[PDB]
Order: C-alpha cells, then structure tokens, then sequence
C-alpha cells in the first residue's frame, strides 16, 4: 500500500494568460457554510438591486448589490436539542416573482420566504426531494422533483394543483432541468431521454419525443438524458442531451430538424442563433446555426470542470472548478481576460443580471465582478 | 455436375480427418452454390480460420481457406487494485483462454466484455488498449493495458419520507456508510447492489418492531454526478399508521396438535405489534412439529389489518411433511482428519427421522470446530423411496498450524527468545499438543499443554500441562517453580461448564528481604531462620486440587447489555503436601437493564476469595490476592490495596542492586522503613456499580460503538490476623472496614485498531499510604 | 506480497504493530509490547516475531 | 523458468528425453510443456502428451494432471495404446490418497474421505474387463484386492462409532451394505460380532440366533 | 509434497490378504450381493510390484 | 441421576397410536409402505419380514421401545401381524 487514489486524465495545466481587462472585485460577503461537496445547484437571485443567497445546512441572506450589508439574515433551521441540531438541505436555484422568495429543500419542502423580512408565507410537503428550480408561470410554482414527477404548486398558498408523471431509468443521472414557459405551456426535459410538451392548465401532456441513441452497453453507455436547460426561441426547441444530439423540435408537431451530435453536456446558450455549449469534456464548442461547419471551439479548458456560460456583454465568461475566470471572446475566443484564483473552488452557475457578475462558491462568498 | 476429386491444399492446422468430415460434400455428389454456401458457414463456424474461397471450373471443387494469425498468449499488464486471477478466470469462463482461435471481430467485444466486469467493481473508468502481436507460425502474444482511476464513493444517503424518527438513527442500523472518521471504522464508502437489498431489508424489519404494521416502498432511486466520484441513494418511506396486535388465531390442519400450539400462540391483549415477535412464534411452532418427526415444516401467517382502528389480526397456517427419513450420513472432503471426529460434533442419529433443525445447528459446531474453511451441506433424495433422504457436507480444510519465533533487543531487561508451536491438529483426531518458550534475561517459561477435548466421549475434556518458571526477580524474591497439572472439562449444558483436576508443584524462592509481614511462614513451619544473614533459602512441595464452575450468560458478543457471569476457583492440597490452605475466587459481572431498551444499562461486579490456611501454619504470600489497577478499582496504581509491610534492622543485603531494590536494602534505611508498595492480605472484597448512559455527543450514525459510563469503585484486602502484640506504632491492618471508594468516568472507544478503555477516576477517601493516579488507557478489553 | 493490516490490541495491553504476510502465510510483525514485570513498572521490550503457519 | 532454444528441431526435445531418463522430472517439465505450448500439432504432438503426463506423475503433480489426461481422452479415444492412458489417470487417483498426516507417512490412513478410492476402482474395473489381454491387467487385479479391502476397513470404521455412541440402527444399516458390497473381503467377517451386539441390545433373542449361526459356522 | 510415497512405486498394496468367499449354513440364505465385486482372474505374465516397467508406449509409432 | 450430559438419541420409525390401529391381516405389503413409512431395517435372511421399531432415549434415565415385527407370505399375503408396545426388561 504505497499511496492510493491514482490518477487517470490529467487535466489541462492550466495554460498562460494574456490579460487585457484586469477585472476586480468590488466586494464580497461569506453567506454561512455552503455545500462543501454535495453536487447541487445553488445560484444568488437579484431583484431592484437586492442579491440573495442560500446555503444547505442554514440561514439565507438578502446581501445588498452595491455595498454588501445583510438586511435580514434569518435562520429557516430545524429545532435544537441537547447540544446540537439538525440541518435543512437545500437545494434549488433561488426565484424571485414579485414578493416571494420560493427555495427547494432535499426534504421535499418549498420555502415561500418573503421579502420584507424572511417570514416563510406558506410551505405544502411534496414527493420525493427537490433538486431544482421552482419555475414561476403565470402564477405556478411548477417544480421537478428528484422522482419523475412535474408537480406544480400554487403561488398564494400551498394548492397543489396537478402533477404529472415521467419514466425513470434504475440508474439515472440527475433530476435537473425544471420546465419552462413557452405560448403557456411547459416544455419539460426528463431522465432516459424523453422529453415532454405537457400543458400549462391541467397537464395533458401534448406530445413526448425520443433526444438520442442507447443500448451502449448495460447501464452506464446508456445514462443519456436531458437535464440542462429547455430553452424555446422562434418555435425551436433545444434541449441538450447526455450523450448524442442536443435536439430539433417545434411547439405544435414536434418533428426532428438537423441533428447536429455536437455538444451534449450542460447549458447551452442561445444569444442570436450562436449557441456555445460544453460536451463531456470541457471545451467551449460555439456550436453552429443550423448544422454543419460548427464555427469554431476551444482546447485550453480539457478535463477541467467547468460551469454554465455567463455571457457578459458578449465575452463568454465562465469558471472552471479550480476557481478561475478565463474570460473568452465572441468572434474567435483567444484567452481574452482571466481572474486570480478564488480558492475553494467553483461549483455553481454565475447568474448574469444586468450589471454586476454575482457567483456563489462551493462555501458561499459571492462576488461582484467589475472591469 | 459430379465432383471427382476432393482438393485439400495446405492443411495448415485443421485436421484432414476433421476437414474431410466438416464438408457435406464427398467424391461422387452432385450439389449446387446453396450447399456450396452452407459449406462457407460450416466454415466460419468450425472457428479455426476462415479466409475462405470457393472455384467450380472442371471436375474437382476448388475450395480452400488461407491461413492467418487467428494464439491465446494472454499477458496482464499493472493493474492496481485487481487480482490477476479474476481477470484470468473471467476470460476463461468467457472466450480468450488458452486455444479457441481468437479472431480480429471480438477484440471490441472482450474489451466491452471486461469494461462491464470493472463497471461492476465500482471503478467507473473503463480505459483497456489491448493489442495483438503476430508471432510466426499461427501465434499471437495479445497484451491488454489498463488506466484505471479512483473508484465511486458512497455520498449521502438522505431519505424523503419519513417523520417521528430522525433520520440518522435509521442509517445507523445500516451497512452502507457515508461518513467514515479518524475516529473510528465500521464499515466503507464502496457501493454494492447485493448489500443495497439487504439494507432495504433490514430497514422493513426495523421499522416492523414497533407497531408500524403498513409499510411499503414507493421507489429506490440511485444516482450518480457527472465526472462519477459520489453516488447518492433514495429511499421513500410511507408510514400509515401504528397499530396494534388483537388475536393469533390459527387453523390448518395439524395432528391433533391444538392442543399444545395453542399455549404457544396465545397473546396478551392490548399488546402493541411487534415486526420480529412473530418470525419467533413461526419458528417456534417449526420446531413443535419438527420435534414429533416432521422434518420440514411450512409455516405461513397473513396480517388480517382492520381499518378504523388499531387492529390487526394474524391467521397461521401448517402443512409439515410426512416422515421424510435421513437415513444415511457422508462426509467427504477431509483430509488428513480421522471421519470420527466429523461425527461427534453432530447432533443426528443415523437410521432416524430428519429435523429442519438438526443438520443446521450441526453446521455450527462444525464451524465453531476450528480447522474448517467452508462447511456446506445438501439434501438428496435417493431413487425409488419417496421419504428417505441423504444428507452429505462438503468441507474444506484450513491448514492449521504455526511458529512463532521471536528475537528481542537490548531493552534494560536483555535480549529475550521466543519461540512457540502448536498446529493444533497433531494427528487426525484433533490433538492440541503444543511447545513453547519465552526465553527471556531472566524469564525461561515453557508450555507443555497435551489436552485432549473428547476423552470418554461425550463433551468432557481432558488436559495435561506441563510448565517451568524461572521468575527471577525483586520484592522489597528469585523464585523458580516447576511442575505439572491435568484437569477435566465436564460440560453441564448451553453456557455451563465445570472443571476439576490434580496438579502438583515444586517452588524454590531465595534472595527476599526479611519484611515482617511475611516472616511468619517459616518460624511456624518447621525453619528458623536468623536475623543477621540473607542468603537464607526456602522450598516447599506442592499436591494441588484444583476445581471450579463456570457460568457465562452474556447474550452478546462484545458489547453485553443483560445477562451475567460468575466463576469460582479453588485448590486444596490434601494428603502429602507441605503446607496446607484453601483459596477461593468468586466473582460476577451482572448487568441489568432499566427499560424496555437497549441504551440505558446499569452493572454491576463484585469480587471475593478470601482464604486462609488450616492446621496450624499459614498460607503461602507468593498466592496472596492483590487488587487495584483499572482492572478492579480504577484510580488507584496497579495492585496496590492490601497491608503494607514494614522491615526490620536486617541491612545485610549483599550487594543493593543500586535501586532496583530500596527501603531498608543493603544501603536503604537503618530502622522502620515502613515500607510502601503493599503486599496483599489473604481476605479480599471488591464490588462497583456503573451506569451506562448514550455518549454526548455525536451524530447518531456511528454513536453505537463508545458507551460511556459513570463508574463508582471501591474495596477492600485486608490480613485476617497480623498481629496484637506490641506492634501499636502502625495502623492495624486486620480492621476490614477500611474501604477506599473513588468514582469517575469511563470511555470506551472501539479504534479502527481494536478496542480501547479510557476512565478518569478520581480517589475521595485514602489512608495514610496510597499510589494514585489516573487516565489509564488499558486496550484489549473484550470479556 | 506487501498486505499490512496495523492490527493495535487483538497483562501487555500493548504491542501495536503490523502484519508483513507475503507468500505463504508467513509474516514479518513488529509488536512494541510495554508489560509489567515487576508490580508498577512497564519500560521496554519491543519486539518483532516470524509467524510461520506451516 | 528458462529459454529453451528450439529452432525448429527436435533438438529441444531430445535434451529433454535425456533429462527424463536421468531421475529430474521437475527441469524437464518446462522444457516438455514448452515444446507442447509451442508445437502441438506437428509430428512431435502424440509423444509430448503422453511424456508429459508421465512426467507430472512421477513429479507428484496436483489434479492438474488428471485433467491434462482427461484432455488426452477427450480429443481421441482411440489408440492402440489406449490401456496406458486410463492406468496412469487410475494411478494418480490411487496416490491421491497416501498423505497420513501433514509430512509424515506413520498412521493407518483408512477413515480419511475414500472417494478417490471410489473414483479409482471404477476406471481400474473398467480397463481390466475392456481389455484383458494388455500388459498392466496383471497389476490391476493386485491393486483391486487391496482398494476393496481398504473401503471395508473405512465401513467398518464407520460402523464403530455408532455402536458405541448408543444408536443400533446404524451400525446394523452399516453391515447390512457392507454384506452386500464387501462381502468376502476382510474387516466384515469380523463386524459380525458388532451387528450381533445390537440385534440382542434391543430384545430380538430371536433374530440374532441366525447371526450367531454364521459366527459359529462360517469363521475360525 | 504432502504425496511423495506412492509415486516412485512400492510394494504396499502388495501381500495383501486374499478374498475369500463366504459360504451360507444350511437353511439361511445370504444378502446376495451387486455392484463392487472382482472381476474373474483373467491371468496371464504381466509383472507385479516393481519389476512391472511404467513407461509410455516405445516410439509410439 | 448422574445429570452432567446426554444427549437425546432416537432411532427411526416415529410411530403413533393412530396409525398402527390400521393394520389388519392380509391386504398387501404395498399399504404398509405408505401408511407408516418405509421401514428402517429388513431381514436379508430369505424372509420378508419388515422391522418397525420405534426407539428413543430421552434426556437422562429413560429408554422406551416399541417393536412392530410383522411379516408377510410369499407374494403379498400378511398372516403374522405382531405388535409389541412394552420394553420387556
């Protein structure tokens, strides 16, 4: 037993910089203690220049966006005991829609915390546990549990109003990729592939469609499923898979246009019909129009986990899971700008408000990022 | 079209016999391209070698195969965490072993073939490059590299569902662990689909205990985060309700059974359900009929829940058999072991009816046997007779055996031998016949046990030993002792024993200071020694009678919660020997529990033995009693309790061993040194009590292996006559009311390395002349 | 073949140590033993043995 | 091992037939199965088999041999030398036996599993009744005689611990098939003073006259 | 090498007692015996004990 | 009362009151199989006569037996049914 944990990839080494903005933080507050380890998104929200937070264990803040002072740091704990207690875990991405403050747990709660001073409003137990966004739509709270099912919550309090059922695999990836609105619908994504068009109304789920190809091998050759980001424009419809083409759908039929397998992984991005994605290794691919010459890509970033793209004023922003911020460019992105090294690595999707950059660390040290 | 010659040109490696007869076609038959085809196929399947073509222009069928490198010289590359055997069996069972003609369209195939084996370890990589090396003459070296990285790591295994219970207290219970400390090691972050459907298991038959009749799971997800380093696992409990047991009614068909199953069915109203009291009433019944000559009894019973209200009531079932005799005992398997030792170890008479119950719990003595490896059995039924059966065990040796030769260093004691051998197993009957030595400076210990376990047979044993000391040593005495003693094991039942045997002892001790303590054991008997010279000597033969009975109900392995234990000791030495006496040692380690469960307990041990001698001399001071340490009494130093002795102007002591020896040695005091380091009194009473309470704190998952205690010690060794006359300048050692009681704490600790006993007493009541002190961190505690 | 276990406690209530068994059960221990010759004293005497299980 | 330098030729070979006409199976095993691994399909494959299998025997080779016979008679039952390859797979299941302890040959080893006695005396009845006029017939009737007798003396054994244990159905099963199987072999005229200590231990007077009619009239 | 007598060959199974067969008293018959049973004596030349050459076939040709 | 151990030994044919009361004189040796058992112990002696003896000897000082000899006729006919319930000492 010389040394154990062995090593199999090597990733990038981190290459030279050519920096040409030097971009600096403008402030930066400690929200607790973050996830640590769990793999779970957790992103701040922003609302009139207010930037929220979360945590797993404990309190959620609402930091301000110019000077970063608390205005109410409430608990939303368990109970105590003899000399400690237990923690709720939560897990979603913080939405705002007017007033409320709605937060998935692991428990299977939603958390209606309020603006004015953190007081949850409501809270209605659901199935199974909740791992990723509460979706607002024209006052549903609709949410995708980590059970198949499409649960859709009411605003004013509790009211479950409908569910609906999707397939689950024996072994499956995660269950990501909450709905989205589109003409009042809900184009959700789901495990093993399939993709459903249920309504928004009652739920009479209009059409489903197969996203790519399996029988690999057993299990793991087939863990391909649509959990990123469902995202509609001009009657499109993608939806990035696991492990072969993204998609090509309409609303009302439904039908397979080009099928580019091109990028298969997480977070694709639409600005103009230029989409930039990563696809099971981390390079940034600006993926194609429709099909063929898939304009350019990027090598520097292999085997280094990456996150969603942030797009900042057309530079494509992104952080790796070591903690840096190699800024990319629009046309053909060359190592544009780059960050020093926030430690304790990055882990969680940089929301892109207008202005400010807010990022959550694997801990919780959310910065504003200026340039 | 007939073909007239058969044109076979080169046969490389196929035999001409074989080629001749794998084609349907011979000299003399008319055919067409279909069977020309089938040919083709015979071809690829006889899978030697198929580069294969096919010419009909004459008379003759032109068809020949050309040859190619199609052998099987598997090599291993350096693999890490897997044995090179596994592998080697996989592609035995599985194609590439030695011959078959590997061919170039299953190199993918055995690569996906072994990628899915790796997958099933946990190591979700899957990187193999093999590649083939033509060699000349139809051979090929194919050498396969592996790049392997860190397998999966069991992440949390949160449950959604449950309420009125925690959810740490349910993966307590469990088997697959998610947190793994420094601090201790019960199980490992390695997924496993077998042990997930046990865990499922065991959850059902945990929450069945208390009441909570209605349980299913929903669904059981499991996943895994893209780059595969964590799994997370789901669990969806649905709880109901709890309810209550009504009535154990049963109906069947039995012979004329009711009578006697209606005692054993019979439930006290208002009792709350319970998840594992009726798998016990199942196999209780299983054993009723059994008894009567019912080898395999069916037993089954159906939950009759009522809704409304708390009410669940149970309808039983029974069907066993009808003679289905066992007729007919086989062993086979052992070697170098006599067949008459498999036999005793049984409980199943040859010629009688078979009991579901028998050939199992003689599986179990098999096993607790010792020189068994793996101890099957099967069931067979013999042709014609519809009843009588066989039962056969297959087992697998263990080579027993060992020699343990050990070498010291220069330690401040000298250079110490060790060397020991037993095997256990001297010759096919089981014979435990053993040599041993610790041969140290000044040590030279030697065993010589020839016990025998089954002398006159039926569970009685019987042992002889032999054995030297040579404990040269100080006491303010160089002592050497030898001699032999044989003793018998007679077995009572389950968790009862009784021993009694002879012994018989020579023991010389010399060089000892004269203390006044002990100055009465030679002035008595016979000897008189003087007040002036040391070099005085003593010896004494020995006719021991030993005997005693054991008793140990602990009902646990190692962590007992209820139950108790006690054994005495004894020895008289009747007829022959130079000084007689007695001396007894009682002792029990009660425990009891303060509820209905198994987290809050209170035991109890005592201690005692006291003896002294008869006819006129007294008893021996090198068999004195001592007591202390954090055996008996924590919070005081080791084995010092009893009276403490005092010398005499007696300095002559040739030569101090300069401070080896102190207090009134060749240059110690001159007068009364009154002397610490006590030499323990013939009479001895110890007893503690200790409360057991669950350890604050920690997370419930792993807050089963400390147990923490608050102890309170205390005892007493006292001489039952020291003396009366004159000696009123020390305390009077023969008062037995000078008890020195010290209370405290206790933390066990079981380490990833065994387990631990951590206690920090605290001494509140001592007499003029005490070694205390505390945090003694005794290990090896397991009785 | 290298295949330590670090085996700690299974009158010396002391002796951790390793077991060094390779090719045929025979391994290559090195207790560090700490026992009470006398009635207070526990010094010295480490030790390795040879555990030949023939 | 070592690098045998076979060309082509039976060079190799020939230095391994002197080695194994010089008492040294054990250097002459890896320069047989060399030349096995290497060529087992030209000229010198019949012989390698058989050189073989007769130097893993006398090198007192684990069941790996047995197979390796096995492996000869699958491929081809059919040789005019055919006696030798079932003697020598009856040889080693005959010497599978003789162990007696861990290093030592000093106690009467009869009681120790017999089912490779079994799984030897059928191949031996089976090469001496297929061919009675080979030339090692004359040795398998020798050894019969004594692997017979060998499992007598396991049934006998086996039917002494139950007469004294307590339970006489067992010991009387054990000689009703021992007269049906070894009936004119040794240790069973002399069970017949053990079945008639159980027939009279449970009051059939009338029943064990007839045994102690063949005690007294069919012994010494 | 826990086998190491019965490989180069010795006169053990040799000197062995004879079979001899049990004959019934008059008016009780015997439990007439299958199976395990040696075979006739089919005698010949062939040597016994060590002189008997274990050796493959000559050539084989 | 020597109580130190000894454990239960039985020895085959476990019978009871309700089924020897069924046999009667002559209906085959077929019935006799499977209303009871086959037996344990038959007479190679040239005779058909079947042994069923019911024998234990539980826990300490207690032996009882029970020794059901019957036997048949050549071909089937029982002519002979004797039944012992006592162990005569």
């Amino acid at each position: 037993l010389f040394n154990s944990e062995e090593d199999v990839v090597k990733m990038s080494p981190l290459p030279t910089v050519e920096n040409q903005f030097t971009p600096t933080t403008a402030w930066s507050t400690s929200v607790g203690s973050g996830i640590g380890n769990f793999y779970s998104n957790l992103h701040p929200a922003l609302a009139d220049n207010v930037v929220y937070a979360a945590d797993r264990a404990g309190l959620v803040k609402a930091l301000n966006a110019d000077d970063g002072k608390e205005i109410w740091s409430v608990s939303l704990a368990e109970k105590d005991g003899w000399f400690s207690k237990e923690p709720a875990l939560l897990s979603g991405g913080v939405t705002v829609s007017g007033g409320h403050v709605y937060i998935g747990s692991e428990k299977a709660q939603v958390y209606a915390l309020n603006t004015s001073d953190g007081t949850v409003a409501w809270q209605t137990k659901v199935a199974g546990e909740a791992l990723s966004r509460p979706v607002v739509s024209d006052g549903l709270v609709l949410i995708h549990t980590s059970n198949g099912q499409l649960q859709a919550l009411n605003e004013a309090d509790g009211a479950v109003k409908w569910t609906v059922n999707l397939d689950m695999p024996s072994l499956s990836l995660r269950g990501e990729s909450a709905p989205t609105t589109a003409f009042g619908a809900a184009v959700v994504g789901g495990d093993n592939g399939r993709v459903s068009a249920v309504l928004m109304e009652q739920g009479q789920m209009i059409w489903q469609q197969r996203i790519s190809q399996a029988t690999g091998s057993t299990e793991i050759d087939r863990l391909s499923d649509v959990d990123t980001t469902p995202v509609v424009v001009n009657g499109v419809v993608f939806a990035l898979a696991y492990n072969g083409n993204l998609t090509a759908l309409d609303l009302r039929s439904g039908q397979i246009m080009w099928k580019r397998e091109l990028g298969s992984v997480n977070d694709f991005i639409v600005d103009g019909n230029r989409i930039y994605l990563v696809d099971q290794n981390d390079r940034v691919m600006a993926l194609t129009i429709d099909g063929g010459v898939t304009l350019w890509t990027q090598s520097d970033l292999l085997h280094r986990l990456l996150t969603s793209p942030v797009l900042y004023n057309g530079n494509l922003v992104v952080g790796d899971s070591e903690g840096y911020l190699h800024w990319i460019n629009v046309e053909d992105g060359r190592f544009v700008a780059q960050q020093k090294v926030d430690s304790s690595g990055f882990q969680t999707e940089p929301v892109a408000a207008d202005g400010k950059l807010l990022i959550q660390a694997k801990d919780g040290t959310v910065y504003s990022i200026t340039r | 079209f007939v073909v007239k010659d058969i044109h076979f040109e080169g046969l490389q490696r196929v035999a001409v016999g074989a080629a001749l007869l794998s084609m349907p076609v011979r000299t003399g038959d008319t055919v067409n391209d279909e069977d020309i085809s089938n040919t083709i196929r015979a071809l690829f399947a006889t899978g030697n070698f198929e580069d294969v073509r096919v010419l009909r222009d004459g008379d003759t069928l032109l068809v020949q195969v050309k040859e190619r490198p199609t052998i099987a010289s598997i090599t291993f590359s350096g693999n890490k965490s897997v044995k090179d055997d596994m592998l080697k069996q996989n592609l035995e069972a599985s194609g590439v072993r030695v011959g078959e003609s590997l061919d170039r369209t299953t190199i993918a195939d055995i690569e996906k073939g072994l990628e899915d084996f790796y997958y099933s370890v946990g190591k979700y990589s899957a990187s193999v490059k093999a590649v083939v090396t033509p060699l000349p003459r139809n051979r090929v070296d194919l050498k396969l590299v592996f790049q392997e990285g860190v397998s999966a790591e069991i992440q949390q295994i949160n449950i959604v569902g449950n309420h009125a219970f925690t959810t740490d207290e349910l993966i307590s219970h469990f088997q697959l662990r998610d947190e793994v400390p420094w601090w201790n090691v019960v199980g490992d972050r390695k997924y496993q689909k077998q042990k997930l459907a046990g865990d499922l298991e065991t959850l059902r038959s945990y929450y069945l205990d208390r009441g909570y009749a209605r349980f299913n799971i929903d669904s059981t997800q499991v996943s895994l985060t893209p780059d595969k380093k964590g799994i997370y696992v789901t669990v969806n409990i649905t709880e109901g309700d709890q309810y209550k047991l009504s009535g154990v009614e049963v109906s069947g068909n039995l012979a004329g059974h009711s009578a006697e199953i209606e005692q054993l069915t019979k439930i006290e109203p208002g009792e709350l359900y319970n998840g594992t009291k009726v798998t016990k009433m199942e196999d209780d019944i299983k054993k009723l009929l059994g008894r009567y000559g019912y080898a395999y009894p069916r037993v089954q019973s159906m939950p009759e829940i009522n809704d409304a209200d708390k009410t669940v009531k149970l309808r039983v079932n029974v069907d066993a058999g009808n003679r289905f005799y066992v007729r007919k005992i086989r062993f086979e398997g052992n070697d170098t072991s006599k067949d008459a030792v498999l036999r005793r170890e049984m409980r199943q008479m040859e010629g009688a009816w078979l009991g579901s119950d028998l050939v199992d719990q003689g599986k179990e003595r098999l096993n607790r046997l010792g020189f068994f490896e793996t101890v099957d059995t099967d069931t067979q039924r013999v042709p014609g007779s519809p009843d009588q059966v066989d039962v056969v065990y297959k087992v697998k040796e263990r080579n027993t055996g060992s020699f343990n030769f050990g070498i010291g260093y220069g330690t401040e004691s000298g250079v110490s031998f060790q060397a020991g051998v037993q095997q256990d197993n001297w010759l096919g009957t089981g014979y435990a016949v053993g040599i041993n030595g610790t041969k140290n400076d000044y040590q030279t210990y030697a065993e010589l046990s020839v016990t025998n376990p089954y002398f006159t047979v039926d569970g009685v044993s019987l042992g002889g030993r032999l054995f030297y000391n040579d404990f040269q040593a100080d006491d303010a005495y160089t002592n050497k002792s030898y001699g032999t003693d044989v003793t018998l094991g007679f077995p009572i039942n389950e968790y009862n024993s009784l021993r009694a045997g002879l012994g018989y002892v020579h023991n010389s001790l010399s060089n000892m200071q004269p203390q006044v303590a002990m100055w009465r054991y030679l002035y008595s008997m016979g000897e008189h020694p003087s007040t002036s010279d040391q070099d005085n000597s003593f010896k004494t033969d020995d006719f021991t009678f030993n005997y005693g009975w054991t008793y140990n109900k602990l009902d646990r392995g190692y962590f007992p919660t209820d139950g108790s234990r006690v054994n005495l000791t004894g020895k008289v030495t009747i007829p022959g020997s130079d000084n007689e006496y007695y001396k007894v040692t009682l002792d029990t380690a009660t425990y009891v529990p303060i509820d209905d469960d198994h987290k809050w307990v209170v035991l109890g041990r005592t201690r005692w033995g006291y003896g002294d001698g008869l006819g006129g001399k007294e008893m021996p001071f090198y068999e004195n009693f001592y007591a202390g340490g954090s055996s008996t009494v924590r919070g005081f130093q080791s084995n010092t309790i009893g009276p403490k002795a005092v010398y005499f102007p007696h300095q002559a002591s040739n030569y101090d061993p300069d401070y080896d020896y102190e207090c009134a040695t060749q240059d110690g005091a001159k007068d009364l040194c009154k002397s610490d380091d006590a030499v323990g009194g013939n009479a001895m009473a110890v007893a503690s009590l200790e409360f057991i309470t669950p350890t604050p704190f920690i997370s419930d998952k792993y807050a089963n292996s400390v147990r923490t205690s608050f102890f309170w010690d205390m005892g007493t060794v006292w001489d039952t006559n020291w003396d009366s006359s004159q000696y009123s300048g020390y305390p009077d050692y023969s008062d037995p009311s000078n008890i020195r009681m010290s209370a405290g704490i206790a933390l066990q600790w079981m380490s990833p390395l065994g387990p631990l006993v951590f206690s920090y007493a605290q001494p509140f009541k001592k007499y003029d002349g005490d070694k205390a002190e505390q945090f003694q961190f005794n290990c090896g505690k397991t009785w | 073949d290298w295949k330590v276990t670090a085996r700690a406690c299974l009158r010396m209530l002391m002796s951790v140590g390793l077991n060094a068994e390779i090719r045929d059960n025979v391994r290559f221990g090195l207790e560090f033993e700490k026992s009470a010759f006398g009635k207070y004293n526990v010094d010295n005497a480490v030790n390795a043995n040879f555990r030949y299980s023939f | 091992k070592e690098e045998v330098p076979d060309n082509p030729p039976n060079e190799i070979y020939a230095t391994a037939q002197q080695k194994l006409q010089d008492g040294n199976w054990r250097q002459a095993i890896t320069q047989l199965e060399a030349l096995d691994n290497r060529y087992p399909f030209g000229p010198y494959s019949q012989q390698v088999q058989l050189d073989l299998i007769y130097a893993y025997y006398k090198n007192a080779d684990l069941p790996l041999a047995q197979a390796a016979i096995d492996r000869f008679i699958r491929l081809n039952p059919t040789h005019p030398n055919i006696d030798y390859v079932m003697y020598m797979r009856g040889l080693t299941n005959m010497a599978l036996d003789d162990s007696a302890l861990q290093g030592f040959f000093g106690v009467d080893r009869s009681d120790r599993d017999p089912q490779h006695a079994r799984a030897a005396f059928s191949d031996f009845s089976k090469l001496v009744r297929g061919y009675p006029n080979s030339q090692y017939t004359t040795d398998a009737t020798k050894r019969l005689v004594f692997l017979k007798d060998r499992l007598a003396k396991y049934e006998y054994s086996v039917a002494e611990y139950y007469t004294e244990r307590g339970a006489w159905v067992a010991v009387v099963n054990r000689v009703e098939g021992m007269l049906r199987d070894y009936p004119d072999t040794q240790a069973t005229r002399d069970a017949l003073p053990l079945m008639e200590n159980a027939y009279r231990q449970m009051q059939m007077n009338a029943q064990a006259e007839k045994v102690a009619k063949i005690i007294a009239a069919n012994s010494s | 090498s826990r086998y190491k007598r019965q490989v180069s060959g010795d006169e053990a199974y040799l000197e062995a007692a004879p079979l001899a067969e049990l004959h019934a008293p008059a008016g009780m018959i015997l439990p007439v015996t299958s199976g395990d049973y040696a075979i006739p004596v089919t005698n010949g030349s062939g040597a016994v004990g060590k002189a008997l050459d274990i050796r493959p076939p000559a050539q084989p040709l | 009362e020597r109580v130190v151990y000894r454990p239960d030994i039985n020895q085959g044919n476990y019978l009871t009151a309700n089924d020897v009361s069924k046999i009667r004189v002559g209906m085959t040796q077929q019935q006799v199989a499977y209303a009871l058992g086959t037996p344990l112990m038959s007479d190679p002696f040239g005779t058909n006569t079947w042994f069923y003896v019911f024998r234990q000897q539980p826990g300490h000082e207690g032996v009882t037996q029970q020794t059901l000899t019957l036997t048949f006729n050549s071909s089937g006919v029982l002519t002979n049914i004797d039944n012992k319930p006592a162990l005569s000492g």
